[PDB]
């Protein structure tokens, strides 16, 4: 079980750890996160109380190295920042814990929510789509935007999502223009998961990394770029038996962990009624439906 | 974007643009079975593009073997209309090709934009305006070559005759949607009007009668009167 120390809370803020949020005061007595559970990578994210404007957040990995949060009063957020000397932060932290100044990552026994959620995301990816390479965590918040965005503008702060475009040449064969664009199996299978994802996994990740931005910053172009994915493989004729199964499963726990008040803008009508009710794989999402049916029925 | 009245001017400037209408490309005959139930049988059909500065109609005849052990034919010929307009662009010299081309049904926007990918700066655009293209194969000369033959083709024709040597394009244009609209509405009476009087005679290569300049007023008359009856027989009022 790792920890996030936090050298203070100077400024009033809801902190969010993965799919949990809880409330601080200004200069409250607070100074972490404590029992984060060890093999997944985590979020932890930022609403100011003076300005909901720009939800920001950072994506870790325990396993990767010491990590805290200390405010930066120039730059005026919540900053990560990596402590090299191990005992230092052993230390640091153990103090914090001595004197119960930490909060615990209040995981229930039963519960394998952000396990779903994050089943195929892996730092080195998410390192890949948010370039910042002198840190071992990477920077996300609400307004940055997406390199296929950015292409209809600062690179630096761009999220490096796989442009997916199905009017595009990469996605549709000289010669083939009907059948790949009415069966975009090729895109998927031979452009995307062969050649570019290399597997199923890799593009799982990045879809459920897409899916997270979303909803934790309500980064449009993340959302987006998770429809886009989805849609991909609901088009596509042929789609390897194991992925429709997992691609059900995967999207069966984002819809149940979405916020019903979210819905409206963060699901795309035409392409979840043309995924679970129109397109070649409208059959193979049963559990996906279901939940979509009974929680969002005014959508479809 | 979209074609409306506002920017209508547009299509006589000097930008090369072409309308494509898809709407005789898949033409059938509906019929019973022996057995009592339903059938279709194609006829030839074909794709009409159009330049409306310059009257240059290119029609390519869809010949009914192109259908055959096809499925979903609505749907393919959208894609058959596209994969025809965007090869005879391409068989085009760079200066003839269009800057826009302007599809009279939505329906064409991806199938089209899809076949033209390689022209990325053909702009692919539909229009609000509701043409009367459809009533092409109520043209005599046009309704033969398509019906006769035996193999797809491809037919050039000017649809203006030789108007443009007396009138302007807008003009031309104008009494082209007028004689359709006319055609569309009521074929048969646009039809009688057309040829009223054996004096006046179709040369071998036109498709309308040779008119004086007064008798286009007489006929354009004609037109008006029977578009705005047929409105009433509809309407009644
Ligand atoms: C809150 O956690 C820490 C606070 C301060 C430091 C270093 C000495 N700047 C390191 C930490 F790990
Ligand atoms: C990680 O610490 C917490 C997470 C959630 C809460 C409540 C249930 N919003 C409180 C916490 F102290």
């Amino acid at each position: 079980m790792n920890t996030v120390p936090f050298t203070s809370a100077p400024i009033e803020v809801t902190i969010g750890i993965d799919q949990y949020s809880f409330n601080v005061k200004e200069n409250q007595p607070f100074h972490g996160i404590k029992d984060i559970p060890i093999g997944h990578v985590h979020v932890i994210h930022f609403q100011h109380a003076d300005n909901s404007s720009m939800r920001y957040g950072y994506w870790f990995d325990c396993r990767m190295g010491n990590f805290y949060i200390q405010y930066d009063p120039k730059d005026g957020l919540y900053k990560m920042m990596e402590e090299r000397d191990g005992a230092k932060f052993e230390n640091i932290v153990h103090n914090f814990k001595e004197r119960q100044m930490m909060v615990s990552y209040p995981k229930i026994d039963e519960d394998d929510t952000w396990y779903n959620l994050t089943e195929f995301v892996q730092m080195d990816k998410i390192r890949k789509i948010v370039r910042k390479d002198e840190n071992q965590f990477s920077y996300v918040d609400s307004s940055m935007t997406t390199v296929q965005e950015n292409e209809l503008s600062d690179p630096a702060h761009s999220l490096n999502y796989t442009v997916i475009n199905f009017k595009s040449r990469e996605a549709i064969r000289p010669g083939h223009e009907m059948e790949d664009f009415l069966d975009k199996s090729y895109y998927l299978n031979t452009v995307m998961l062969q050649g570019i994802f290399k597997n199923s996994s890799n593009y799982f990740g990045e879809l459920q990394f897409a899916f997270l931005n979303a909803m934790f910053f309500g980064n449009y172009g993340s959302s987006l770029q998770w429809h886009a994915m989805i849609e991909l493989i609901c088009s596509s004729a042929t789609v390897p038996k194991h992925m429709l199964d997992k691609l059900d499963e995967i999207l069966y726990y984002q819809i149940k962990t979405l916020p019903e008040q979210y819905s409206d803008i963060l699901l795309n009508e035409r392409v979840w009624n043309i995924c679970l009710y129109s397109s070649f794989q409208k059959n193979s999402l049963h559990n996906t439906e279901k939940i979509m049916e009974n929680k969002y029925p005014e959508l479809l | 974007g979209a074609m409306n009245s506002s920017n209508y001017a547009e299509l006589f400037n000097n930008d090369i643009k072409l309308f494509v209408d898809d709407t005789n490309v898949y033409r059938v005959t509906v019929h019973k079975t022996f057995e009592g139930n339903v059938a279709t049988k194609a006829i030839n059909g074909c794709i009409f593009t159009l330049n409306p500065k310059t009257g240059h109609l290119f029609l390519k005849i869809i010949h009914t073997s192109v259908w055959a052990g096809q499925k979903r034919l609505s749907q393919l010929a959208k894609w058959k209309t596209a994969e025809e307009v965007s090869a005879l662009v391409r068989s085009l010299p760079k200066e003839e090709q269009p800057k826009q081309i302007i599809v009279t049904r939505k329906a064409m926007l991806d199938p089209l934009e899809v076949h033209m990918l390689d022209f990325p700066n053909i702009a692919i655009r539909p229009t609000e305006l509701r043409l009367p293209f459809s009533a092409a194969m109520s043209i005599d000369k046009l309704s033969d070559v398509v019906m006769k033959a035996t193999e797809p083709q491809m037919v050039l024709f000017n649809i203006y005759d030789d108007w443009l040597d007396r009138i302007s394009s807008y003009t031309a244009f104008s009494r082209l949607t007028l004689l359709l609209r006319a055609l569309k509405t009521n074929e048969e009476s646009a039809k009688m009007i057309l040829l009223s009087d054996p004096t006046i005679t179709i040369k071998s290569y036109h498709l309308w009668p040779s008119f004086t300049d007064e008798q286009w007023i007489t006929i354009e008359s004609q037109m008006r009167d029977l578009i705005l009856t047929e409105y009433g027989r509809k309407y009644n009022v």
